[PDB]
């Protein structure tokens, strides 16, 4: 595997978008874990 | 009509998994017979997030009730003089509990249950239904659905209550679509009962001179 | 502290406290100290603003680049009012940051002008005595110590001059802004303003 | 014994003469049923809200507007702000101030015997002073602002007109700007 | 509210209830002076009187509207 | 978790419920991992 | 008559204790939670929230810039992604061991062992070993953490609202002029 | 201000095992305080086993 520091970089720079318009409220509410049906169904434990 | 209501699922351990029978809707589970699905449809719940959040609210209320029970015995317990105020208890239970409960439920019906249920009966699928918060304050949409809403509360404050005939009815019978009572009838019912209970709750004596003594 | 002992009464208003309204009579003492501190702040701000506005209208600008690709002439060409908008956002962000630091430091000194401090006497070395912060001991006022060669009476006279110049500066800077906004409100302001 | 404001009624005992703005005016004796400190807290809260409301309404109707705000009269300003979206934001400081200064102060007024008087939040950052004449001025300005706001709303809604809120503008406030030629006719 | 007749019915109902009501055997219609009523009950007198007056006036107004008039 | 609460947890019904809970869970997990054992 | 130093129009409550038993006592308790809950429990919760909020805001800001080679997720989707991977299970396990030990300490402190509200004794580097500096450093801890709660709330909320990485500022705030003086129009 | 805190944890009280003559008794690591319930000699026998 990638040991961080030994056989790979340490902290790696993150990927970012250069600014942007405000996402619509329904864009993230419909994917939120508490105010979306599919979000609620996915907000469950796993084993 | 075709979907069998089911809100319980068994786990596969010792062969009990067959009890998750075919209940329609691509779901395997134990069919329920408590009518809660129809209750929620009447209330206007169309999503699962609403059910989740009202469940969380119910848990919060249960915690508050445990706290209240502990507080009212271990920190601040009332006296027998407080308990024996039967007149004020009746006044607050009539006007305050029953009356305001009926008034609040009538408001909830008039604002959230009539539009959602009417759209569902018309044929709008639950995804396209406008949300209750949108319906609560969008008076233009409520005027589109029930034309009397465009007149505001002036027909209430003035006694032109006949203007609200569309969403406050005495139709009776059963709705042909759902085969149940008209929700406009139920809203008018709860409003009338709220008025009746608030009127009844001003009977018994309290700190002020007016009122009855049951003795 | 009290308006009778405070300076600023000039000759233009007859050797008398010029309070046409009953503000000084109606308000308490610490309100007067707050008013004096605000008066001095307004006068000093407006003096700097008036001089800068006159410079911008005259189009006198430093030889160089305000930012890479943005020349002082480029930002100053359109006028004084539009130069601030033409400035890049980061530069005036830095300006408002240092002004935030200056205001907070001057307000943080404990002999407050409202609570037993001289109103209008901004503490020199405002960034001194602050834990977790070091700044060079450059006095906010008179870093070259020009006032050291002045007597107490001369300093009082120059404080009177400060107040009477600051009031004119407030009038002048509002005249500039009003003339630019509503043309013809303030004559003596040509198209350059 | 007889009330100053009403010279044909006996003044209540709760009013006395210490409270600011006291004119012996309480024909319904509401100070007996309602506590005087609670009533004064309500009076000052209403007075302050109505003062702010009057000045804001007049400014917005005359033309002063914040950048990006809808350029509408004060009558439609509520609907325009709600439509544009930024109006719960103003409720947030209102909710903060109320929940953390009115509810505790109200409970202290009702229950705690040692408490500040109604409407006294000790809010004097400038130290202008809470003198008796200053409190009287506050009460008078506040009451005048309450009645003024009531008239302003009820007249702006009725006429849908500019700042005077009258059908013919300043001519209604000033009859001799109308003609005067009928007055001179009868003379 | 709108009509003058609606207002007249409401005001008459309130006046009738206020002048005919009894509290603890004390009524204006049963020779109890107004001073005694005010001293005994106070603002509760008017509040209860106009509350029931509003109830009966609303009933009368709605009934007259249903019959045809208001 | 004072000595009094430890005593209360040590009371007979709480201990019965705890032990039978562990026993039922043991049986059920043995069923999950070795299911349908109508023999040895 | 003692008035709360944060709200001078309210009397101190009573359950807040002697004025100054707790560093930061500015008497700020308008809603009177100290009557319902015990002050030691409330203060343990306060310091736990302070410390967690500090670590959370620093981690959010850090993850906005840098991440380890394995985790190639943004800060918002990191929670879901590392639950799917399984790392958040490990964090929950270890923080739960630590929290079980912590809860045992809260139980002992409330039953009267003598432990202070949030004194775990964690002081390896020797900061605050001198008693003179200990109260000042407690006050600084509380101030920084109470700031950090609002910091993290603003971080998350503005991050989701805007969709921008570090500053959590709209595109118009970042690009345009937030110090303009020429008359604006309808939109930013 | 714990009078007799655990050596391993200064924020927890001393368990019974800490005030004992067993090898390693000068550590006081027992957050669940199972030395109070379990006989320490039996527990050490099981530990070593
Ligand atoms: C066992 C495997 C292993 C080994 C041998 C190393 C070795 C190294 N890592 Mg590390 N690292 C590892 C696992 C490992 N890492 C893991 C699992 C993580 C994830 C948490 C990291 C995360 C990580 C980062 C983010 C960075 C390194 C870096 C480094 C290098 C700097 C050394 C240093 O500052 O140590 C300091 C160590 C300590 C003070 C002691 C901590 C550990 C003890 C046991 C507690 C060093 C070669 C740095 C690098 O890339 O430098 C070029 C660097 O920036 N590592
Ligand atoms: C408007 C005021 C008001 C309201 C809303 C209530 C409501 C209630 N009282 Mg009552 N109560 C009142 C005034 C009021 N009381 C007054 C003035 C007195 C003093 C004379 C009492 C004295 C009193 C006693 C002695 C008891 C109650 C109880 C109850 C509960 C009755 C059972 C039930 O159907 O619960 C319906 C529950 C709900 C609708 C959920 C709402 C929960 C909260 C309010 C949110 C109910 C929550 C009983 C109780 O303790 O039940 C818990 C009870 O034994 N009350
Ligand atoms: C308790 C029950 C109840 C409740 C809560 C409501 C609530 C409402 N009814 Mg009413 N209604 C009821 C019973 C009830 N009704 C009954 C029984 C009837 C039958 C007679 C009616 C018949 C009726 C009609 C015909 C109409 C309403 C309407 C309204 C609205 C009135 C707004 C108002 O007066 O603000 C009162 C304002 C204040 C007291 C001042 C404070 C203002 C606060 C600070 C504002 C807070 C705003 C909020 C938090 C944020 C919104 C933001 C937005 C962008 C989403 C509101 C949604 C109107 C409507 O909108 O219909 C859709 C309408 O036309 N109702
Ligand atoms: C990354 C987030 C972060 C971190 C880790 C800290 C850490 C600290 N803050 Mg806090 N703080 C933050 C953000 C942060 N702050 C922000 C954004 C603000 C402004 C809104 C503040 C406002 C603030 C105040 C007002 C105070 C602190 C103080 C402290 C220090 C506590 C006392 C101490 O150790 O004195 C000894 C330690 C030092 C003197 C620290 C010197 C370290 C320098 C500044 C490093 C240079 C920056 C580096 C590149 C990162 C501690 C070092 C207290 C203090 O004493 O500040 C010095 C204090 O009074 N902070
Ligand atoms: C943004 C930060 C800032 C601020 C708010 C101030 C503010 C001030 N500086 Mg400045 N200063 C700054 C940064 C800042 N400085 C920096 C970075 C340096 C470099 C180290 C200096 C170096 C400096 C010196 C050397 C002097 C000032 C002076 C002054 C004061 C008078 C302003 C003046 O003469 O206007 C500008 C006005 C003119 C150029 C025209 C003056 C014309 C008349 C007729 C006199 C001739 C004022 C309090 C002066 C002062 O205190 O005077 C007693 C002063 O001597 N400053
Ligand atoms: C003096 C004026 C006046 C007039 C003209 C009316 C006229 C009317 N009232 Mg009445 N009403 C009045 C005063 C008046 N009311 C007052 C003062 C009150 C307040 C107490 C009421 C309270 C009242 C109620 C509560 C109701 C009416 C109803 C009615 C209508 C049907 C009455 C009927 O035949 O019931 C016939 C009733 C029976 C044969 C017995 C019913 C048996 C019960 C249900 C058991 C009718 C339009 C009813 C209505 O509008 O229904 C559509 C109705 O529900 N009124
Ligand atoms: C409230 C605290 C908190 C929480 C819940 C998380 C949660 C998470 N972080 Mg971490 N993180 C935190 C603080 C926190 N972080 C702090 C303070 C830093 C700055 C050092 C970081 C730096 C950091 C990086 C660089 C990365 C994560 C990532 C992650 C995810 C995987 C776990 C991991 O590798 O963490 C690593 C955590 C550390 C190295 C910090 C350990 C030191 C702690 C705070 C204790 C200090 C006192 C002793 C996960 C969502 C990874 C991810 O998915 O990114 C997209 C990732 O790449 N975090
Ligand atoms: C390098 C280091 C150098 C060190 C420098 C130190 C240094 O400068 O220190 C700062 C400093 C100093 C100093 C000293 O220390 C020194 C050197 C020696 C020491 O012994 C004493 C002191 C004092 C401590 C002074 C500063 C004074 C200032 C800035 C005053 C600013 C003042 C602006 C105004 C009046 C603006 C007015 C605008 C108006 C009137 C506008 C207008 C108009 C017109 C159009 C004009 C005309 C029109 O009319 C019509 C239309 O009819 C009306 C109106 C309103 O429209
Ligand atoms: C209040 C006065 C003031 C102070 C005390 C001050 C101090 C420092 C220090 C501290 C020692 C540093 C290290 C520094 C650095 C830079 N300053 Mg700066 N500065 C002040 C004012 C302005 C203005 C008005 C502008 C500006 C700028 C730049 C740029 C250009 C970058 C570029 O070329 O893009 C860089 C690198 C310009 C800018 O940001 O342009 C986009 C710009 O317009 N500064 N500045
Ligand atoms: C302080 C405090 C508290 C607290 C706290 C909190 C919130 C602490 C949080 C700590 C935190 C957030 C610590 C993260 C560590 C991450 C590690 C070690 C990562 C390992 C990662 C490993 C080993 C591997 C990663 C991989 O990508 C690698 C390299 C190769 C890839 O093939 C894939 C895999 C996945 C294998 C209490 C207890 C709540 C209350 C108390 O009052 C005060």
């Amino acid at each position: 595997m990638t040991i961080p520091g030994l056989n790979a970089p340490g902290l790696v720079p993150a990927t970012k978008k250069p600014a942007g318009a405000k996402p619509s409220f329904e864009s993230y509410r419909d994917t939120s874990h508490f105010w979306s049906s599919q979000g609620i169904m996915d907000s469950v434990p796993k084993v | 009509t075709s979907i069998k209501p089911s809100a319980q699922v068994v786990w596969p351990v010792v062969g009990q998994e067959i009890l998750n029978g075919d209940v329609g809707g691509g779901f395997s589970g134990v069919q329920i017979t408590s009518g809660v699905f129809q209750m929620w449809r009447a209330s206007g719940i169309t999503n699962e997030t609403e059910l989740y959040w009202t469940a969380m609210g119910g848990l919060m209320m249960s915690a508050l009730m445990v706290f209240a029970g502990w507080f009212h015995y271990h920190k601040a317990a009332p006296k027998l003089e407080w308990f024996q105020n039967v007149e004020s208890m009746m006044n607050h239970h009539l006007a305050g509990l029953l009356g305001l409960g009926c008034l609040s439920w009538s408001g909830h019906q008039i604002h959230i249950s009539l539009p959602i249920n009417k759209l569902l009966d018309a044929g709008v699928a639950p995804q396209e239904i406008p949300l209750p918060h949108e319906l609560l304050f969008n008076q233009d949409l409520m005027a589109q659905l029930y034309p009397s809403f465009k007149k505001g509360l002036l027909p209430f404050f003035t006694l032109n209550w006949g203007e609200y005939s569309d969403f406050l009815t005495f139709k009776g019978g059963l709705n042909p679509i759902t085969g149940s009572l008209w929700l406009s009838d139920t809203a008018h019912h709860h409003l009338a009962l709220a008025v009746l209970f608030i009127f009844a709750g001003h009977m018994y004596r309290t700190n002020w001179g007016i009122g009855h003594s049951m003795k | 502290a009290l308006v009778d002992s405070m300076e600023g009464v000039g000759e233009e208003t007859g050797g008398q406290i010029w309070d046409p309204l009953g503000i000084s009579e109606a308000v308490s003492d610490e309100a007067v100290m707050w008013f004096r501190a605000s008066e001095l702040k307004h006068g000093r701000v407006a003096m700097l603003a008036s001089v800068g506005y006159l410079v911008g209208a005259a189009k006198i600008s430093f030889p160089g680049e305000l930012a890479k690709g943005v020349t002082f002439a480029s930002v100053a060409a359109n006028g004084p009012y539009q130069a601030w908008d033409a400035v890049p956002q980061a530069g005036k962000l830095q300006i408002l940051s240092i002004i935030l630091a200056l205001e907070w430091a001057t307000e943080a000194k404990k002999p407050h002008y409202m609570r037993g401090g001289v109103p209008g006497k901004i503490e020199q070395l405002p960034f001194d005595g602050i834990q977790g912060l070091w700044a060079p001991k450059i006095k906010f006022w008179d870093p070259l110590n020009f006032t050291g060669a002045l007597s107490a009476e001369q300093k009082a006279r120059k404080r009177k001059a400060e107040l009477k110049n600051g009031r004119l500066a407030m009038i002048g800077i509002i005249s500039f802004i009003t003339g630019h906004n509503l043309p013809g409100s303030v004559p003596a302001l040509d198209s350059s303003f | 014994a007889k009330s100053k404001a009403i010279p044909f009624l006996d003044a209540p005992p709760a009013l006395d003469g210490t409270m600011a703005g006291d004119k012996g005016f309480d024909p319904l004796l509401l100070s007996n049923v309602v506590p005087i400190q609670w009533a004064r807290e309500a009076e000052l809260k209403h007075a302050r809200i109505c003062m702010l409301a009057v000045v804001g309404w007049v400014t917005v109707d005359l033309g002063f507007t914040v950048p990006y705000a809808p350029q509408v009269s004060s009558l439609a300003a509520h609907d325009a702000a709600v439509d544009k979206g930024v109006f719960l934001g103003l409720l947030i400081p209102i909710a903060l101030v109320e929940v953390l200064a009115g509810i505790p102060k109200c409970f202290q007024i009702m229950n705690e015997p040692d408490a500040s008087p109604g409407g006294d939040y000790k809010f004097d950052p400038l130290g202008i002073g809470a003198s008796a004449e200053m409190q009287e001025k506050e009460i008078s300005n506040g009451r005048l602002a309450m009645l003024a706001f009531s008239g302003i709303v009820t007249q702006a809604a009725l006429t849908q007109g500019p700042f005077p809120y009258t059908y013919n503008g300043v001519e209604d406030l000033v009859p001799p700007m109308q003609s005067v030629q009928g007055a001179l006719s009868i003379l | 509210q709108f009509n003058p007749a609606k207002a007249f019915i409401m005001m008459f109902s309130n006046i009738l209830i206020i002048c005919t009501m009894s509290i603890q055997g004390k009524s204006l219609a049963r020779g109890t002076p107004h001073d005694e009523m005010v001293e005994s009950f106070g603002i509760t007198w008017l509040l209860a009187g106009t509350s029931l007056g509003h109830i009966v006036g609303a009933g009368a107004i709605l009934g007259c509207t249903a019959a045809g008039f208001l | 978790m004072s000595k009094d609460l430890l005593k209360y947890l040590s009371t007979a019904p709480v201990l019965l419920t705890a032990w039978m809970s562990l026993t039922a869970g043991m049986i059920i997990e043995i069923q999950r991992f070795f299911p349908d054992s109508l023999s040895f | 008559v003692v008035y709360s130093e944060a709200l001078p129009f309210l009397v101190r409550r009573e359950s807040l204790g002697p004025v100054g038993a707790l560093v930061g006592d500015v008497g700020f308790d308008p809603l009177g939670f100290t009557e319902i809950l015990p002050l030691a429990w409330l203060r343990e919760a306060e310091i736990k929230h302070c410390r967690t909020a500090m670590l959370a805001t620093f981690g959010f800001a850090f993850t906005d810039f840098w991440h380890f080679p394995g985790f190639d997720y943004t800060t918002l989707e990191a929670h879901d992604a590392v639950i799917a991977q399984g790392g958040m299970s490990q964090l929950l396990l270890w923080i739960g061991l630590l929290e079980v030990f912590s809860a045992i300490s809260i139980d002992q402190m409330l039953r009267g062992s003598g432990r202070e509200p949030g004194d775990y004794g964690f002081d390896p580097l020797g900061f605050a070993s001198d008693p003179a500096k200990k109260a000042d450093l407690q006050m600084k801890e509380l101030a920084n953490g109470r700031l950090a709660m609002f910091a993290f709330g603003g971080f998350v909320t503005q991050s989701v609202l805007t969709g921008n990485t570090f500053p959590y500022l709209f595109d118009y705030q970042t690009a345009g002029d937030i110090v303009a003086i020429a008359a604006q129009g309808a939109s930013p | 201000a714990i009078s007799k805190p655990s050596n391993a944890m200064p924020f927890l009280t001393a368990p019974p095992c800490q005030s004992s003559k067993l090898p390693g008794a000068e550590t006081g690591f027992d957050p669940l305080y199972l030395s109070e319930f379990i006989d320490i000699k039996w527990a050490r026998e099981a530990e070593l086993k």
